[PDB]
């Protein structure tokens, strides 16, 4: 922080509600203790400008324009937020550029628009280029992932990060069709046709219209595509993560069930769905809720032909397809059931209730059977077991317990027989895994389904910020300039919180192990645990029922409501048992062969060992704006979005450090002008170390590496105006001679 | 001899000088201010006064002995070498774009014959011709 | 060649005889199919300039000051001639700057005043630095081998060239005392102290004061460093080749003996030195012949002083110091030995010779026999021996001969036993061999020596010739642009008419073998297989005595007068064998325990097998002027030098090449001014190439690559200059529309 | 209207307007000639007759007619994104030292007011204000 540049003219950045930063320019020097500045704006004239003591800083120093709007931002002066907001903001308003670098990340904000840079043409174009050659795109990272496979012989990871409708799934399906394309033919197996394929699939089963995404992904994906030793695909495996459940029996105002249920009702007039009995989406309790059967732009019928003819292409039998659509049909017609109460604890399903015999024919299970352990359960004390009837409300919500747990198996059966049809013969030498998955999230009411995403997201960030680290260590080692002079963000305390022993997590499990155990007393246990004990845990002021956790992007207050029963995810063993009996239907008893949390904890685990042993590549995708507008940037909003994926506090440390890097010969040369004579020795390393010393007498500000000068912030820019200084007076030093000379001939010329 | 001066720059007949032509006048008797500097004692006025008012000897006098109470160190600065020669083109951008800038002319009339056929001028012998 | 460039006040080099080139200027344009171009120049005003025709030719374009003087030639608009030669001269002259890259070599130009750039604080300096952070230095170059040793894990050689007095002795031991400091002790034992030490012991015997260097290397060598596994010096290896014997016999005016005759001399009244009778420097024979005892600044005695010093650390003892002392002492003695003629065909040496009685005392032989054998010779036809009496001028002659022999094999024993000193017991693990070794030369009268010499740098010469050409073929390899469009200089043909079956050496060695054989007849056989024959060799018109070869810096006239002679160098066994029995002086039979021509053209064909299993490095040394002045250059003398070492014929190749290499992106952000809207497309790599042959019909100019543009000379110029074009015209319509409104809103006010 | 135009910039009263003052006359009656174009008309003189020499409008007549007889494609080379925009600070540089050369007062009353907080200029708007 260089007082000495806020000089008379110099432009700055200062806050503003409606942009978070608007341009000033100063009317007069900065003089040290002033405590106010004098600035102009562009509309309104004038202002002074208070300046917080204490907390003694200079709002940040603007860019020259000629600067801005660069591919990365490696040549700015300046580095700070409004500098990245500035330069992204001009890059896609201006220009309708999407894609810019910022530091090691591929930043990709979403146009809302189709782009003509996506043909084999472009993918040809970015295939053997250096990524400095070339402009920023998402071609880019794949090509460098792919490149750097074979040149480190090590796997690589591409990880996609973002807001809902920010663009995850958009680029990670491009960088899947890349690899596709650049290493295609293993062999005539149509390996990359059938690795597309699994897309259509999975957005089929996997993907909903929610509000802010008519696309939404509603599970997380990790796809390993697999190459064999001269770097060609030979196929790919798939995991699966936090599939929203909830979603097949619920949905909020405008927002649709998972879009293969529309493919199939859009479906039901086609001969060989006669006996699937169904309706149109709004027939179904199930796909009717939110009063949005139709998406704009999407035909439900005509998607359906395209994930039959997917699911052929990767194996799945006429006959399996027909027990998938049959068990969607069954699930639809499941929604249809309606109880009458017989009194408070007790209900029954209507005689000859033609929702359930549908149900009934559909998953080839008897009538008799299923209405009455609909209607009952099986309990069981120490001793000795017991039915007892259940109200009309346990049945409605064991009912849709039933659902729930009937898809969320049929989606596993899926993902693994495409997972079958994927599988090489040969193991791989080697993978690049893409990594789509939920974004940091916070909304007025968060429960256990945010909780498990930004648990998520804590290690993905942790991964992230110890890549940097890494890379930055080693530019200290090369130039033997202590290490310890990096800092870092640690997010070990806030995951510590969440799954160590005595953790949330943990605390969790061991309540609902308890027979009285409630969301109550999980509260006040979290409470007698962490309040006042971990500094990223805080109760709100004027609730016993709610705690936050202070996550990496903001503080989050989680309502401990409900999150017992979503970490049991109880389903009733009696149904679910009379679904595994069904005698003639092959498909249904193969959905059936630890709480959530916990198995959530393990295979994170699990995806956190396998991402550890890549080199990641990260793309940060930008949602900017909340309504699915043609290029329109809301400044507030892309500022939280880079908050939240961790880019701003990189950004900070990176220019907090020693950003500005010169060779010894580019110092000299440049700043020659600024020594004495006696100074310049033949050794030129030495003199720049002697007058360097001398021209900023505070040594932390700098650090003299083996072939380089490192430079904190603002230094290289007070050179500059040194240097400039330096120039300007001896420049008038000869036009002040020269001046004199001029009017002494003119002088002489009038006398005579 | 300062009196002869101030009389052939009188281009009226008022016994008296233009405000903008008293630095003029000072160079003319062997002084090298700077504009800045003659602008200082001559009140920093507007385009409206440089352009109208006007200064008798009498109440010039005492401008004249203000500004009258090494430049090698300034060429020195142009020298990336430290050879004893500038470039004359590096020479002419800095003249007419930085500092107090002179025009075109004015920096090819003190430079024309100087530059060698390599773009060089030896300074210690222009600066001896320039005083 | 660009006629487009040829504009008014385009600036132009043009022939001169004292300068070599001269600065002009158009006054204007030139029109194609102009006969002459209109210039200006510095004197003399204008001038009318006739062009060629046939060689249509325009003359080479002066860079722009700016781009001159700078550590490379990478930068330069225009690479020609003229260019190396104004580059050079102005960063000697104008700025005291000796060394300068030209591709691939360092260029090193003779000083002759002590600089302050290799003190031990310079070495550190250019240890762990990338060459193209530093100023161009010999101790760059020494640093670059040592890191590519190890980097690339291949042996490395430095090449140092030049001209008598350039500075080649120089530049090679600052070299030696680089990688003596960076990667000193691999032991207790001093190993590089003992290295260097070699070096005043190999000058003492094997330099002497010429009219052209006062330290003269009268012979070639080639020392291989050796290191171990952790690059560390272990010791050293020396080849020497081309030995001056002549001189140990006779100097021309102005020239002394090799140095260590003359620190004998000056050392006589040493009490040690008393049994050697020494004289001073103009009582013998063999050191009086120049007139020139001492060289101006050098004090033999002290230099003695050295000499023994250094002796004694490489382990020769002091009875073995004394023994060469012995040995060189006899070789003067036996020059002043002196024959009086009896007649035509016989002579005697005087009663009680001193100078024979003092040799003989030396080297421990009877006064009887040798002044017998010293004046007869033992002839030996196939049936029987007998023995004859030879003339004065024969005797005079044959002690030459031993004198030449003795001294001869003395230096031989002394390199042995140097080995022996810097021999490691463990084998090397690496190496890097430093060349130093005569420049191509030629005088009026060239004879055996001559030839010998500037066969050695044709091989040399094509060894650098295919390495430069390796490593273009690499770029163009890696840009998928044809590599026969490459041109390289054949050394081939010339070195196949000197060492071939029926070449020039090979009939030298037939012709000796022949009784009659003689200079004459070995010409006439030159001419019979060869003239007409070979496009290399020629005949001079007026001469039946002498030949031409066509060799890679110029045609060289060789005499023949003397080629057999110097091709045998005859000894008289009977002399040899009276020295070989010498009874109680043990060091003098160990001096005795194929042509001259075969035997080089062997040992050349070793050294090259060495060298070309290495990756060399060059310095070109360069004599600026003939006369040991401080910073003084001469044009003509430093272009033959240029010549003369294939430095004009590597920049002409270059530049007649495609030096241009720009990446699509560079292009396509440069000359997008020059583009249609129409034009772009998405892939820029593809509009690049779209406008390119559209701006530029002729498709010689360019070839498209992988990722870059090639082109030839003066495309990017055009380029450059249609580009200023553009704006210039744009900026003008933009000016007068500016102009018009001005004068509209002037005209305005003065009406109202 | 032309007649209205010519005595105007009569400032003497010969019924003639000086030479370096009829390509003033030609821009004030709405047209936009280059420098080079007036001085061809004109017949390219020197120093001496620009700053002398005058004419009437029987004889400036046949002049303003042989002027008489697309902008927005010089602003589009400028604009180096195609973007509609042309940076304000790359047009004062080029227009004051490419060309014909323009003063940094001429371009500053032409340009004032029509650059935008990031140093640009919408140049369709700019050139139909200039028109
Ligand atoms: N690069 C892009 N080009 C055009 N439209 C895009 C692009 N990226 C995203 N979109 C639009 O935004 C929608 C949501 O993107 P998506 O990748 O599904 O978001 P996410 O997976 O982050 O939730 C897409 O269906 C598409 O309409
Ligand atoms: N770099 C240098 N600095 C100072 N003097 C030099 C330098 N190079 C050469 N010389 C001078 O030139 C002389 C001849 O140089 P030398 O290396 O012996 O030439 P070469 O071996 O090419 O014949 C040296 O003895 C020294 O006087
Ligand atoms: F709705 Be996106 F798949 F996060
Ligand atoms: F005289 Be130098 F050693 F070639
Ligand atoms: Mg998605
Ligand atoms: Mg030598």
């Amino acid at each position: 922080a260089a007082s000495e540049l806020y000089t008379k003219y110099a432009r700055v950045w200062i806050p503003d509600p409606e942009e978070v930063w608007k341009s000033a320019e100063l009317l007069k020097d900065y003089k040290p203790g002033d405590k106010v500045l004098q600035l102009r704006l562009e509309e309104g004239k004038d202002l002074e400008y208070c300046l917080d003591p204490k907390t003694k800083e200079l709002p940040p120093l603007r860019n020259p324009d000629i600067l801005v709007g660069e591919n990365d931002l490696t040549a700015l002066s300046y580095l700070h937020e409004p500098a990245v907001l500035h330069n992204l903001k001009v890059r896609f308003i201006d220009s309708k550029l999407i894609y810019t670098y910022c530091g090691i990340v591929l930043v990709a904000i979403n146009p809302y628009e189709q782009l003509p840079i996506y043909g084999e043409d472009i993918i040809n174009a970015y295939s053997g280029q250096n990524m400095g050659d070339m402009d920023p795109h998402i071609f880019a990272v794949a090509e460098e992932a792919y490149k750097q496979m074979a040149r480190d012989e090590r796997n690589q990871s591409i990880i996609v990060s973002g807001e809902s409708g920010a663009g995850k799934t958009v680029s990670a399906k491009y960088a899947m069709r890349y690899f596709a394309t650049v290493s295609g033919s293993a062999s005539e197996a149509n390996v990359e046709e059938k690795v597309l394929a699994s897309n259509p699939i999975m957005e089929s089963i996997g993907n909903a219209k929610t509000t802010r995404n008519d696309n939404s992904s509603r599970f997380g994906k990790y796809i390993e595509i697999g190459f064999d030793k001269r770097y060609r695909i030979i196929g790919a495996n798939m995991r699966t993560y936090l599939l929203e459940k909830s979603r097949v029996v619920f949905q909020a105002e405008e927002e649709r069930n998972y879009h293969i249920f529309y493919q199939l009702c859009a479906s039901a007039a086609l001969p060989e769905f006669k006996t699937l009995r169904l309706g149109n989406a709004n027939y179904f309790h199930y796909t009717k809720q939110g009063g949005s059967p139709v998406i704009d732009g999407i035909d439900d019928a005509k998607e359906m032909v395209n994930t039959r003819q997917a699911c052929t292409l990767l194996g799945i039998s006429d006959s399996y397809q027909m027990g998938i659509f049959r068990i969607l049909a069954g699930i639809l017609h499941l929604g249809n059931v309606e109880f009458a109460s017989r009194d408070s604890d007790s209900c029954a399903i209507p005689p000859k209730h033609d929702p359930l015999t549908i149900f009934c024919d559909l998953m080839g299970v008897d009538y008799e059977e299923m209405a009455h352990w609909l209607c009952h359960r099986k309990l069981a004390t120490a001793t000795e077991t017991y039915i007892k009837p259940i109200s009309k409300l346990h049945a409605i919500n064991a009912r849709d317990a039933l659902a729930k747990h009937i898809y969320a198996n049929l989606f596993n059966w899926i993902v693994d027989h495409v997972n079958k049809a994927l599988h090489s013969t040969v193991k791989q030498h080697s993978f690049i895994g893409v990594l789509d998955i939920y974004g940091f999230e916070t909304f007025e009411i968060n429960s256990f389904e945010q909780f498990c995403i930004n648990y998520a997201n804590e290690k993905l960030q942790q991964q992230f910020n110890m890549h940097v680290f890494k890379l930055e260590q080693e530019e200290y080692m090369k130039e033997q300039i202590p290490w310890t002079l990096i800092d870092f963000y640690d997010n070990q305390p806030c995951i510590n919180l969440i799954e160590a022993k005595m953790g949330v997590l943990d605390l969790l499990d061991e309540e609902c192990k308890m027979p009285k155990g409630s969301d109550d007393t999980w509260a006040q246990k979290l409470y007698n645990t962490h309040l006042n004990k971990c500094a990223l845990f805080e109760k709100p002021r004027l609730s016993n029922k709610a705690f936050i956790i202070k996550h990496f992007a903001d503080k989050v207050e989680y309502q401990c409501e409900g999150f017992l029963e979503k970490n049991k995810d109880t389903v009733y063993e009696e149904q679910i048992k009379v679904l595994k009996s069904s005698k003639k239907f092959k498909l249904l008893p193969e959905l059936f062969q630890k709480t959530v949390g916990h198995q959530f904890r393990n295979s994170l685990h699990l995806l956190m060992e396998t991402l550890n042993a890549t080199t990641p590549h990260y793309v940060r995708c930008i949602k900017p704006n909340d309504f699915k507008f043609p290029f329109t940037f809301d400044e507030k909003r892309a500022v939280q979005q880079l908050r939240a994926c961790g880019v701003l506090e990189t950004i900070r440390i990176s220019a907090a450090g020693f950003p500005s890097r010169w060779t010894y010969q580019e110092f000299f040369s440049r700043y020659r002008v600024l020594m004495k004579q006696k100074d310049v020795l033949s050794d030129r390393k030495q003199t720049c170390k002697n007058v360097l010393e001398k021209l900023i007498l505070d040594k932390d500000k700098y650090q003299f590496g083996k072939t380089k000068i490192f430079f904190r912030a603002g230094q290289v820019a007070y050179l500059e105006k040194i240097r400039a200084d330096k120039l300007r007076a001896a420049c008038i030093r000869i036009q002040k001679t020269i001046r004199g000379w001029l009017m002494r001939k003119k002088y002489m010329r009038m006398r005579r | 001899e300062f009196k002869e001066a101030f009389e052939l720059f009188d281009r009226v007949g008022d016994g008296k000088i233009l405000y903008s032509q008293c630095g003029d006048v000072m160079r003319a008797l062997g002084q090298n201010p700077t504009n800045a500097e003659v602008l200082k004692v001559l009140g920093n006025p507007k385009s409206d006064e440089l352009k109208s008012r006007r200064v008798d000897f009498e109440t010039f006098l005492p401008m004249l002995q203000a500004v009258a109470k090494d430049y090698l160190e300034g060429f020195r600065v142009f020298d990336k070498e430290g050879n004893g020669k500038v470039m004359g083109a590096e020479l002419r951008h800095v003249l007419t774009t930085l500092g107090e800038k002179m025009t075109e002319e004015e920096v090819e009339t003190v430079l024309a014959g100087h530059e060698d056929s390599n773009g060089c001028i030896n300074y210690e012998a222009f600066l001896k011709h320039i005083l």
